[PDB]
């Protein structure tokens, strides 16, 4: 049945080598990515409009 | 006679120091008029919040009344013979001075003692002098220019006194009292911070002497121990938008941080200042005007008032440009104006330097003319600098500044600086201030 299964998916050792590698650089691309998106968009986050009419 | 002779020949400024602190400065050449007048140090710098607008009110009860002159007999004075005295109260300099023939001269001195140590302060000017400050507060509101270097100033040095304006928030005018001006008085005008000048007819042994007998009086001590310290400002780099869309044009103001009074970059800053130069749309130059700005703005019919500052105080400044435009035009400036800034911080030409200087070479030498404007110089100087720097050394210092100079002051200024941006009016198409940053950096450098 595990040759089977290999002889079906062939890339099941790769597929899933490359897979950690997504986990962990998007688990690192995201949260600066992220960093970034809050950094550039603070400026609108703290606008702190006022109101004067005469 | 060449440049450089006339140069050296420049009359000196010698200064003395009587005992009580006050330095005397005097700058004698032909003239029978002089302008005589004293630059007390002090401003909104020096003012809380609670008492933000104390030294604007003390200049306007000034001329008043004193305790020697009952009240308007002083300009009863002052107009006898002809003079016209007048003051100015900067953010951190007030200064009085008295435009007066030469031979007026130990009148004048008296004259200014009284109004600077005597001052009455009495109760019914000062609310009489309320009124005209709250009129004279509208009519800056409508001063479209004022209000936007306020806005400056307010949003770039947050926090800090520099925010305060020079008048005052209009609750604190309202709010004042003969002890709050009395304490301004008393904690700011002292002989240490204050520099009588002189320029004209005026020998120099004439002002010491007259100094010494009319000026001891003023005090060194202060009060108890209070002493009112240096509270060094924060440049916070931020953005103000007052949208307005019924104003017909829309004043933009965009400053960084530049250098202080004793920073000799500001020399070279000038000159890269000089090198953006100014413009209205009454000029005549044209799309002629060596100043790529100019030219450009004056080809499109751009803007109809750009023109840059040097604006700096004793420890930082404010570097960069304001420019009014109309509604659909802002967002275009922006660009070029900050275009500008950059190729001079990556691209400046010893050929356009060369102009540069010889713009600052002739600013310098023509607002030196007149003694009111040398007399200015001189009370300044002394405060900026601790001394008037002779015409001589300014243009040493232009001599030393080249291309490489520039490049590198402005790199160090300009490149990659979060600016104070501040709008006014119908400002919509001002790129908002991520924009105005990404700007400040030049992607092929
Ligand atoms: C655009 C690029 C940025 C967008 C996001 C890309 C995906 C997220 C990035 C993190 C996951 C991929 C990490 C990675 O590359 O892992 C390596 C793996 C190949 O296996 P490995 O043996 O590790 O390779 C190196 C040693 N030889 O390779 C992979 O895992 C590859 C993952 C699959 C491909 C992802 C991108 C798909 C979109 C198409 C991009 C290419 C477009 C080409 C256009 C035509 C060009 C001719």
């Amino acid at each position: 049945c595990t040759f089977l299964r290999w002889a079906s998916e062939p890339e099941h050792d790769h597929r899933k080598r490359m897979g950690l590698k997504m986990l962990m650089m998007m688990g690192l691309l995201l949260p600066l990515v992220y960093a970034m998106k809050r950094h550039k968009w603070s400026v609108l986050k703290s606008r702190k409009l006022a109101y004067r009419p005469p | 006679a060449t440049y450089a002779q006339a140069l050296q020949s420049v009359p000196e400024t010698q200064v003395s120091q009587l005992d009580n602190g006050l330095r005397v400065a005097s700058e004698q050449s032909s003239q029978p008029t002089c302008t005589v007048g004293v630059w007390i140090d002090a401003g909104s710098r020096y003012e809380n919040e609670k008492n933000n607008g104390a030294g604007y009110f003390v200049e306007h009860l000034a001329f008043k009344g004193t305790k020697n002159r009952p009240g308007s007999a002083l300009e009863k004075e002052v107009e006898s013979m002809g003079a016209h005295l007048n003051a100015y109260s900067t953010r951190e300099h007030t200064a009085y001075y008295i435009k007066a023939l030469s031979k007026d001269l130990p009148k004048a001195v008296e004259l200014l003692a009284d109004i600077v140590q005597n001052c009455s302060l009495e109760d019914s000017q000062i609310e009489k002098e309320r009124d005209v400050i709250l009129q004279e507060l509208q009519e800056n509101d409508s001063s479209m220019r004022d209000v936007v270097f306020d806005y400056l100033h307010a949003t770039a040095f947050q926090g800090t006194p520099l925010a305060q304006s020079v008048e005052g928030p209009s609750e604190n005018v309202r709010k004042l009292s003969r002890a709050d001006l009395t304490e301004y008085v008393s904690q700011h005008y002292k002989a240490p911070r204050m520099v009588l000048a002189a320029a004209g007819g005026v020998e120099h042994r004439q002002l010491l002497d007259l100094a010494q007998k009319h000026f001891s009086s003023l005090s060194g001590t202060y009060v108890e121990d209070a002493v009112p310290a240096f509270t060094p400002c924060r440049f916070t780099g931020s953005e103000i938008r007052h949208r307005d869309d019924a104003l017909p044009l829309a004043h933009v103001a965009i400053a960084v941080e530049g250098p202080g009074w004793a920073n000799p970059d500001n020399v070279p800053l000038q000159v890269a200042n000089a090198i953006i130069g100014h413009y209205d749309s009454t000029y005549g130059g044209g799309t002629h005007m060596s100043s790529t700005l100019a030219s450009v703005a004056a080809t499109r019919k751009l803007c109809q008032s750009f023109q840059t500052f040097n604006i700096c105080y004793a420890e930082t400044g404010l570097l960069g440009a304001h420019f009014v435009c109309d509604n659909m035009s802002i967002d275009d400036m922006m660009f070029f104006l900050q275009g500008q800034w950059m190729r001079l911080c990556t691209s400046a030409t010893e050929s356009e330097v060369v102009r540069g200087k010889n713009i600052l070479r002739n600013a310098l030498v023509s607002h030196l003319d007149g003694t009111t404007p040398v007399c200015e110089d001189i009370g300044r100087s002394l405060l900026t600098y601790g001394r008037r720097i002779p015409l001589a050394e300014w243009e040493s210092r232009i001599a030393e500044v080249d291309a490489s100079v520039v490049r590198e002051v402005c790199s160090k200024y300009f490149y990659d600086q979060c600016p104070a941006v501040a709008g006014l009016g119908p400002i919509e198409q001002l790129p908002d201030y991520n924009r105005i940053r990404s700007g400040m950096f030049w992607l092929r450098f």
